């Protein structure tokens, strides 16, 4: 229960970094 | 409690953070299409309504021609 | 118990919002592809065009060495 909260926000993190690395990887890229 | 609630408080805020920064990020890259989106939405308008003028000043110079010959 | 409820109520709703976030980049990278895409066969067929001017133009330029 608890063992599976932590569990479950670390993949939420994990999946909200690659998003934000999609989401800046975007914004480089189509620039100017 | 325990010192684990804290540091699930320190995964739940900083997770509010990203989600934040997200929203603002994609809300930007939003407005670059829709701007992208309009500036060609001008240039169709623009175009079309110079050949709808060019018509308009060709229709009224012919307006005049026939108002002559048939006076 | 109050603190947990909610901790898990709103990392449920999370989920949700990285998939709908999800969805919106899909969307947008998508359109960045189609931008760039567009622009590239543009150029191909400009470029194609004049490899096949080049092409013969060096033909022609073969029958003067043949003399």
């Amino acid at each position: 229960s608890l063992q599976a909260l932590e569990s479950r926000q670390d993949d939420i993190l994990k999946r909200l970094y690659e998003l934000k690395a999609a989401v800046d990887g975007l914004s480089k890229m189509i620039q100017t | 409690n325990d010192a684990v609630l804290k540091r699930l408080e320190q995964k739940g805020a900083e997770a509010d953070q990203i989600i934040e920064y997200l929203k603002q990020q994609v809300s930007l890259l939003k407005e670059k299409a829709i701007l992208q989106a309009t500036l060609r939405e001008e240039k169709k308008l623009r175009v079309e309504n110079a050949k709808l003028k060019k018509e308009i000043e060709e229709l009224k110079q012919e307006l005049i021609q026939a108002e002559i010959q048939n006076g």
